[PDB]
RNA sequence: CCCGGCGAGGGGAGUGAAAAAGAACCUGAAACCGUGUACGUACAAGCAGUGGGAGCACGCUUAGGCGUGUGACUGCGUACC
RNA sequence: ACCGGGAGAUAGCU
RNA sequence: GUGAAGAGGGAAACAACCCAGACCGCCAGCUAAGGUCCCAAAGUCAUGGUUAAGUGGGAAACGCGGAAGAUGUAACGGGGCUAAACCAUGCACCGAAGCUGCGGCAGCGACGCUUAUGCGUUGUUGGGUAGGGGAGCGUUCUGUAAGCCUGCGAAGGUGUGCUGUGAGGCAUGCUGGAGGUAUCAGAAGUGCGAAUGCUGACAUAAGUAACGAUAAAGCGGGUGAAAAGCCC
RNA sequence: GAACUCGCUGUGAAGAUGCAGUGUACCCGCGGCAAG
């Protein structure tokens, strides 16, 4: 019961209640997003994509948090040029369960 | 540096001297006469302004006792005070020296930093005449 | 997520016959290079032992075209003073059948620890027999 | 005013330091040597934040043409039939399915060879 | 019951000492008192009187039992050392810890 | 006869593997006395193999 | 009081809020030297790290593949000024 | 020959 | 033009050779130079030709010869290749920090709601030595401050967690057992990694030579716990 | 300065333990020959 799909460039290969992470999405922490976009859909007999975005499938995520990801330092330095400067990063997350992927 | 390869009085080296070392020197800043008066009377105004402060037709105490000062402040239900007047009063300079946050000066003695510490100030029938002729 | 890596410990390995008469030395050696690395399974990983066991017979009857024959030479420093030992193709496969392929073999393959044990699991014989018929070792057809 | 150093200057050691644990002894323990490790190790994880993608495409490369040379093609007309196809599947998705499911890969790999003429 | 003797300043090396004390750890005090008895190495005696000290006050402040007494811990730290001339006498500072368990 | 490099820890801790000692563990009880003593040696009270000996 | 040599030193008892204040006496970090615990290493070549990374021990959502501790193997990597 | 002072002497460079 | 002061990919290694100007993050895709027998990701891919000599994988003038090159073949990067060498014609793939896809930050412009003077759009830029300009963090003291916290635990020390693009900030376990100081302005002996910089401490070399004229000690007893070194 | 301090070929501010290729070597001690 696994289905491909991308939200930000990225495909993910997800199944139902399993919480996949994605780029920061513009949507409540409440509510559920639809994606309409589908890669593949898997069954007793699998559809394959003929087509982009099969419209026969679609995916159901529901956001259950939001917040910052790990923090990571990035620093630039060279070679006896007397260069040196680093700087923290914490790229947005979202995760997301899939309840239900239709065929 | 009391003493006499390098040198031993060297700042780099142990017990040596400062590299800059001051010496006694004054801070005093110049204060335009124009710069100082236009000062005091904007302080003055925001004063007034905002309601800190207080006219009396005069303030006084009729012995030198601190207790009756301390009373008369009581039922004017002010603590942090400065009293500025005309003619200094013996007897209230004398019973304010005990209570520090009450402050008493004569009509030449108002400073910028002493209004400003002090919550309100307390003016008298003469001393407003007084400090009006006086910043002109 | 994290990409599926194989499991030293739970890895299904089998073996293999290889017959090295009428085949060219370097393409053979270059095809069990290739198993032997695990490259042809699906499940491939550059730090993890996934290839197949491979058994060649008939080493010394190996198939080479040109003037291999005489041309090829092999060297070996061992060191000391004048390790200049020299060794004529001819005279190697006459005496040592093995040793051009497991050497070639194991030119083909990375060097160090993982390099060597992709190697040890190659077992060359100059002969048809083998003793290895209690691992039913299925024929490999190249 | 007179002004002492050594707390700032102890606080500052101690944050360097806590960033060189484990580095096979002078290193993560000398200053003098830990700051270069240190810097050294920032250098190499900033290449390594790109390096990483290459290995990780090489890696499905290997494994999508492993998987397809079974099938009965290689790795280059796999990606024409799917090219042609009007399929936008990255590698990453097939390295992932080809491991654990056979069956799609199978149907994956014989759609391509149907539609690479 | 834990039992802890230890030596200041000792008139020896700092590692000179923990060669005999290796023959110490993980022995019982039955044969780790012979076995310091009958070795020849100068931290030997010091190290045997430590360990004689630790057994008496284990004993006397312990109830009974002396016998099942086995050495748990024992080490031998760096000490203040006396400088001359370029010439440093170093110290050493013996702990040893006797329990039954 | 200069160093170029300070020797690390390691190498001196693996230097110092073959200065370890050894114990006796040799240690025979005397016949009659009945105190250990070492091997080949008369005891401390001055017995040997049960004979008696000047014991001084 | 006991060990210790009628020593040095130490362990109990007591005072002391505290002896994690003992006359070497407030606080007591690093360099440096040790014991124990967890992991790796005796077929393995190089600025000693960086990503991937199985494995091994503990606590957690009592699994749900989470963190900590080490890092077999692998691509890359020729110190500071 | 040594001690204190001119002297934190003077030029360039490191 | 490049380096100086530009990272990255390729030419095995390499700064001046080819491609290619690094805002930050992602386990997405397409390309430039160069590659698609293994090492090592990609065609043991197709078509028409040359090569029998490992020339390829080093060489001129000159009638295929000319041809002799470096510890070891060592002038293929290793094997090995009779095509896995070279020429020309194609469809594909790999191939960077180049480009595109998603997310985030900042400068520079422009548009308007015009503001309450910010907001929502909008394109562009974000390598950097010397140098210039702008914006911030850390500590001592002064006034704020006879305020506040604090023996229900201050400063300091030592771990953890959470925090911002940064110097840093807050909470807390333990040790500490008496000071610290909110906000806002002022003065600075103001932030250390090297100057054969200086005081103190601690190391390796290391349990390493030496124990110093090559006049020589042996034994019994005594003191002492301990005696080749003391006394008889 | 830090070291988990091998040989050969090649390049390199020009004889490379550290750069490219290849080969050898179980971990750790003790005594000398001095090519470095």
């Amino acid at each position: 019961m696994y289905a491909v799909f991308q939200s930000g460039g990225k495909q993910h290969r997800v199944s139902e209640g399993q919480t996949v992470r994605l780029e920061k999405l513009d949507i409540a922490t409440g509510e559920t997003v639809e994606f309409a976009e589908v890669l593949m859909i898997a069954n007793g007999e699998e559809v394959k994509i003929g087509v982009p975005f099969v419209d026969g499938g679609v995916i159901k995520a529901e956001v259950v948090a939001h917040g910052r990801g790990e923090k990571v330092k990035i620093v630039k330095f060279r070679r006896r040029k007397h260069y040196r400067k680093q700087q923290g990063h914490r790229q947005w997350f979202t995760d997301v369960k899939i309840t239900g992927i239709s065929a | 540096v009391t003493g006499s390869s390098g040198s031993i009085k060297s700042p780099i080296w142990r017990s040596g001297g400062v590299t800059f070392a001051a010496r006694p020197q004054d801070h005093s800043q110049k204060v335009n006469k124009k710069m100082y008066r236009g000062a005091l009377k904007s302080i003055l105004s925001e004063l007034v302004r905002q309601d800190r402060l207080i006219v009396v037709e005069k303030f006084s105490v009729e012995a030198p006792k601190t207790k009756l000062l301390a009373q008369k402040l009581k039922d004017m239900a002010l603590e942090d005070v400065l009293i500025i007047t005309g003619e200094l009063d013996e007897n209230l300079f004398l019973a304010a020296r005990n209570l520090h946050k009450v402050d008493v000066r004569d009509a030449t003695g108002i400073d910028p930093v002493s209004l400003i510490a002090f919550d309100k100030v307390v003016m008298t029938a003469d001393a407003v005449k007084q400090v009006e002729e006086m910043l002109a | 997520m994290k990409t599926f890596t194989a499991k030293p410990e739970t890895v299904k390995r089998d073996w293999y016959v290889v017959d090295a008469t009428g085949k060219t030395l370097g393409r053979l050696a270059t095809e069990l290079a290739r198993r032997l690395r695990g490259k042809h399974k699906a499940e491939y990983t550059p730090h993890v032992d996934t290839g197949d066991y491979i058994i060649v017979l008939n080493a010394d009857k190996v198939a080479v075209t040109g003037n291999k024959r005489t041309d090829k030479v092999y060297y070996h420093h061992t060191g000391h003073i004048g390790g200049i030992k020299q060794a004529t193709f001819e005279e190697m496969i006459a005496r040592r059948p093995e040793r051009v392929i497991e050497i070639a073999v194991k030119g083909m393959l990375p060097k160090g620890p993982l390099g060597r044990a992709m190697f040890r699991k190659l077992k060359v014989y100059a002969g048809n027999e083998h003793n290895h018929a209690a691992q039913q070792p299925q024929v490999l057809d190249i | 005013a007179r002004v002492k150093r050594g707390v700032i200057a102890r606080a500052r050691h101690k944050k360097i330091l806590k960033q060189a644990k484990g580095y096979y002894g002078a290193r993560s323990r000398v200053y003098r040597v830990a700051f270069q490790a240190v810097i050294k190790a920032g250098q190499y994880a900033y290449r390594d934040r790109r390096q990483r993608k290459r290995q990780f495409r090489q890696l499905w490369i290997a494994r999508i043409n492993a998987a397809a040379r079974q099938n009965g093609i290689s790795y280059s007309k796999f990606i024409n039939g799917l090219k042609k196809a009007s399929v936008e599947i990255d590698r990453k998705i097939l390295a992932d399915i080809a491991v654990f499911d056979k069956v799609a890969f199978t149907a994956l790999v014989e759609k391509a060879k149907a539609a690479l003429a | 019951m834990e039992t802890i003797a230890k030596h200041r300043h000792a008139r020896s090396s700092a590692q000179k000492v923990r060669l005999v004390a290796d023959l110490i750890r993980g022995k019982k005090v039955s044969q780790a008192l012979d076995i310091l008895t009958y070795t020849n190495k100068k931290a030997a005696v010091l190290v045997k009187k430590v360990l004689e000290s630790a057994i008496a006050n284990a004993e006397h402040n312990d109830g009974a039992d002396i016998d099942d007494l086995k050495v748990t811990k024992i080490f031998v730290d760096e000490g203040p050392s006396m400088k001359r001339i370029r010439i440093l006498k170093r110290t050493s500072h013996i702990t040893v810890v006797v329990s039954d368990r | 006869a200069v160093q170029q490099n300070k020797p690390t820890r390691s190498k001196r801790g693996m230097r110092r593997s073959h200065d370890a000692l050894t114990a006796v563990t040799s240690l025979s009880v005397d016949k009659t006395s009945g105190e250990k003593h070492l091997r080949h040696h008369i005891t401390a009270d001055g017995y040997y193999r049960g004979r008696k000996v000047i014991a001084k």
